[PDB]
């Protein structure tokens, strides 16, 4: 009864907020940014994207080295080492390069959008900005949000490119697989307009829900540096619940 | 004696104590008024209301008829481009150096040419007490150097209203004597409007034009410093010299000890 | 605001940062045909000295020849209060 | 020219910084904790583990639903729907439940060990503790580190258990696969002492390098709340480089 | 006149300016000595050295012969369990309420029984000026209430040496009159040892026993307040009344403007 | 430190928080055979009053008899300075 009603109130308040973040989101994009916006916009790419680049190559190199390592050894027993190039491509492209690219991005830059705005909340460096007079929704939010949208499809292609080229390195350089059957296994089965293009349309709505939460949950948080970490998980928790919760609608609309 | 800020009657409870109940203030144009008083009033929480951050609950703030929180968000940033405010423990933009903190509201509101933009950039730092500690990181600075840099960007644009919030908190008695000149010397020269919140009775009475000592929710004494000390109510007499006589919470619990258990 | 003729370039009434661009480069257009610079700038007509009064006046002399050739009269009794606020000595012509 | 010696020597204060963190690490474990240590130790489990529990079920439920969904449809064409239970088990157990369990753990609690200690650095919370006199290496580090070691193998088993039970839900309830061939596919091919035990020994050294970095990089950081986010990535970057960099030695020592 | 802290000659450069060069101080047992001076000295950076946080470069700090940073890390926490220190802008243990901030160093150093542990818990808050604002979050408090709560935990254990660091920064003139009693009333009653760093010349001279004024790296004036004002060197005379005459950086750049380009 | 006999329980020399446990429950062991409590506690032998002198003395009475039956003499000329520091009135016996 007591704790139950407590949790109820909790859920209600949470849902109420969420809605808010919607009311924030229109107010950022439905205004034309001024001069000086692009200069911070480049620096946010310098902050979010270029710093995120060194990570996803290594985890890109890894997963191809694993996925072409183990399925083949069971698959070679019947007749197929030529379908190695298909199974590495069609599971990275339509399944993992949307999903696992974001969970490394929600890791690095899904935090550093919150704690950089959890920065300006504790020392009132948000409040001073309003008091001098800017609006941080134009100043420190909108160049942050517009880099977050752009830079993730700019990475998840980069990710899967080394993802496939990684699995080539285990195949032809150590397992001795035929090069021609490797690539022409892919060429026949991986169309462009149905897989790589629809691997992007997954990665855009995986970029919006990951970066809009990580902006809002750093803005409307109380400046307590304990709860700056409980606000930190609600970036990651609500991202990973929704970046996985909206794969299953996006897999069904594309195919099935 | 036309005013800028015309506070109508206010009620406000953000700590569910008694704070600011049915109080009305007026800030005459071209006068240094200091909002002091004991600890029984929200720190600058009055000045957040003139900023329009916290909400007047049954209040009514009239900025020349143009009502704060009845106006638009576009006009409010146009209204908050009228004020300079040094904060309590002065909020500096960390990441940026001293050359960029004071040039922050300059660059945010340029309206001239390229050169004349850069002209006033090198002109303000000679105008304040500076232009030889430009590129130091806001890391190497103390409370005496916190508000000093923070005051530079507060006076950066020439305002129509400027607030100070305890500038005399980390200063030496020489430099606070310079600062008490530096506040008023701007005021007679540029006919602006100041609001100071502080508690240092000697120089504040010798610099203000109209005081306002509020105890918990209401005025205790208003007017010029001549009539204010001349008409000390028995809360003002106890406040002027710090007479150890007052209804403050010296001890909170006034219960017994002999019959009080100690968990 | 407006700078006049009869050889003398006067600052009159205001400086308010929506201007002193069109009065700078056209106000300098007199100075190139003001040889040896006997022209006087009466600043006590200034009446709004606010560190932007410090700006364009000396911005001619950045593009001029002589340093103390171009003359000035005097502060409008408020600009001086800025002078020791910048600890300043004899800087301009104190006619 | 000075940039390449500014980018030069950047390893050196980093390798001297890493050499400090080793010297810290002995000083935490080589002392016997006092009374009152277990009480904070439980609360750290309440902080790190119990809060992390709600995430890894959902991403546990997901990956089994995907991996048994797509490989079968190519595998069914020859003779094999009975080896569905093997390929789901032997890639989760010896390959992903070490790796992908940490990258969600380095996401949530790999941050909240830094920002909770990036809390006490900015308001001199740390410095006051020394000044009153405790040692935070005994007080706020050692109950944090000992929860981080314990709680990750306590999760990655939990992860893969729903990971396998997730893929059962797509198989027998939607693809109509035989239940007996499903489980007895696993019981013949998945030994206990070589897979599930050696899936733990991967997850311990994936827990130590993930949590010791996330303690140190929050302790010896400058209190600037911009660089509290650049210190935040170096938790995630150096974790994900080493949690992936030490799979490849651990795969080779176990088998191959 | 036996001392506790015996500073030998020191050099220290953490901002590569001139700071503390060949200076030696002595803190006699049972005396309230105030280390005043202008902004030209590291804020408490002296008191970090007695804490042993920053390193004396060619310094030598003798705590009764037991040398700081020659001792062990085990004995240093045993040495740092001798001191109470209110910080600059008082570091409170956020989240933890007022009942837990002052009970923090009490619980960290219990040596009695369960009851007598809890006995002194309810006894300190009546002993300070409190025990009716126990469970408020350190969120609702200002600079006047920051150091007030922070002073409670500074005096929590009875020390052999206790430092204060600008307690008179947010106080009203009544309550700072109580606080100037509250500092010294402990000192005569419990024969402890205080070190205050502040700049408020009236009450500091009437409360200290030996004040030291340092300008940039060296003593300007030492001793009892009688001989100190009686022997004012022409840096001490300028620092007392506050007469505006001094070698401070009023303006930094003392170059021209006519021949100075404006980027 | 040590509390004595001849019916009177005296606090003598120190209270220093490594003690007043073994002197509390054994010091109370006199009080249960001190009926109507005519016993006097001479506190001017205390000489180290530090709010721990406030502790165990009243901790007998917590469960003792009448609230003003047990007697005390007087402060040792330093403990009083704590009294108005807690704004205190007549609290204990001022014999
Ligand atoms: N979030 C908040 N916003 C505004 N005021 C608050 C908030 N939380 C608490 N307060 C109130 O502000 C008061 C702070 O004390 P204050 O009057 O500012 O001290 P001082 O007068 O010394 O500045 C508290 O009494 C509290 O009730
Ligand atoms: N990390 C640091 N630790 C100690 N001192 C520093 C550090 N960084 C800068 N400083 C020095 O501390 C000084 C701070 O000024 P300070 O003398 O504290 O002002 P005030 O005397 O008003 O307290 C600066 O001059 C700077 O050189
Ligand atoms: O500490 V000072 O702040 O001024 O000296
Ligand atoms: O009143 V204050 O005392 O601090 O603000």
């Amino acid at each position: 009864m007591n704790t139950i009603a407590w949790l109820g109130r909790l859920v209600i308040e949470r849902i109420r907020g969420i809605g808010v973040a919607a009311l924030m989101l229109l107010q950022i994009i439905f205004s034309l940014p001024s001069a000086g916006g692009f200069g911070r916009f480049v620096y946010q790419m310098h902050r979010v994207g270029v710093m995120s680049l060194l990570i996803i190559t290594v985890s890109g190199l890894f997963i191809g080295l694993v996925l072409g390592l183990q399925g083949y050894s069971i698959l070679v027993n019947v007749g197929s080492e030529s379908m190695l190039g298909t199974m590495v491509s069609l599971t990275l492209l339509r399944e993992l390069a949307p999903v696992v690219a974001a969970l490394l991005f929600a890791g690095r830059a899904g935090s550093a959008l919150t704690a950089e705005i959890g920065s300006m909340k504790q020392s009132e460096q948000l409040a001073s900005m309003e008091m001098i007079g800017v609006d941080p929704l134009k100043q420190i939010v909108s160049p942050r949000l517009w880099a977050g949208i752009v830079s993730l499809p700019m990475l998840t292609v980069i990710f899967a490119a080394i993802g496939i080229v990684g699995g080539k390195l285990v195949g032809v350089d150590f397992l001795g697989v035929d090069e021609g059957s490797f690539w022409s296994g892919m060429q026949n089965n991986v169309q462009f307009g149905h897989d790589v293009v629809n691997g992007i349309i997954k990665s855009i709505v995986f970029a919006l829900l990951c970066t809009w939460i990580a902006v809002f949950q750093g803005y409307a948080c109380d400046p307590t540096p304990e709860g700056i970490a409980t606000a930190m998980t609600r970036t990651v928790v609500y991202s990973s619940l929704c970046v996985l919760g909206f794969d299953f609608v996006l897999t069904a609309v594309m195919f099935g | 004696t036309q005013s800028l800020i015309e506070v109508k009657n206010l009620s406000f409870n953000r700590g569910e104590r008694v704070i600011y109940d049915n109080i009305s203030l007026n800030i005459r144009r071209g006068q240094i008024t200091a909002i002091m008083g004991p600890s029984g009033t929200g720190k600058t929480t009055l000045l957040r209301l003139i900023g329009g951050q916290l909400v007047p609950d049954q209040g009514e703030v009239l900025l020349d008829g143009k009502d704060i929180a009845q106006m638009s968000r576009q006009e409010l940033f146009a209204a908050r481009a009228r004020m300079g405010m040094l904060f309590q423990s002065g909020a500096l933009f960390t990441d940026m150096s001293v050359y960029e903190n004071v040039a922050f509201p300059i660059r945010a509101h340029t309206k001239l040419s390229e050169n004349l933009i850069a002209e006033l950039v090198a002109l303000k730092l000679e105008s304040v007490g500076l232009r030889g500690t430009e590129q130091l990181m806001p890391t190497e600075l103390s409370g005496g150097m916190n508000r000093r840099v923070a005051l530079a960007r507060a006076i950066a644009l020439d305002p129509d209203l400027i607030m100070y919030d305890e500038p005399f908190a980390g200063q030496d008695p020489i430099v606070k004597g310079v600062l008490t000149r530096l506040i008023r010397s701007l005021r007679e020269a540029l006919d602006l409007t100041t609001i100071i919140v502080s508690h240092d009775v000697p120089e504040t009475l010798s610099i203000a034009d109209y005081i306002y000592v509020v105890a918990e929710g209401k005025i205790q004494g208003e007017g010029t410093p001549e009539e204010l000390q001349a008409y000390a109510s028995p809360f003002v007499k106890q406040f002027l010299t710090g007479s150890a006589e007052g209804p403050v919470e010296y001890q909170f619990s006034h219960q017994a000890y002999l019959d009080n258990e100690v968990r | 605001v407006v700078q006049y003729l009869n050889q003398e370039l006067v600052v009159s009434g205001k400086i308010d940062f929506e201007n002193a661009e069109q009065q700078y480069q056209a106000g300098l257009a007199i100075i190139k045909k003001q040889t040896s610079f006997p022209l006087i700038v009466d600043l006590k007509q200034l009446e709004h000295g606010n560190t932007l009064a410090l700006a364009v006046l000396v911005q001619w002399l950045r593009q001029t020849p002589q340093k103390s050739g171009l003359h000035f009269k005097n502060v409008p009794e408020k600009m001086l209060k800025i002078i020791q606020a910048c600890h300043l000595q004899e800087d301009l012509h104190l006619v």
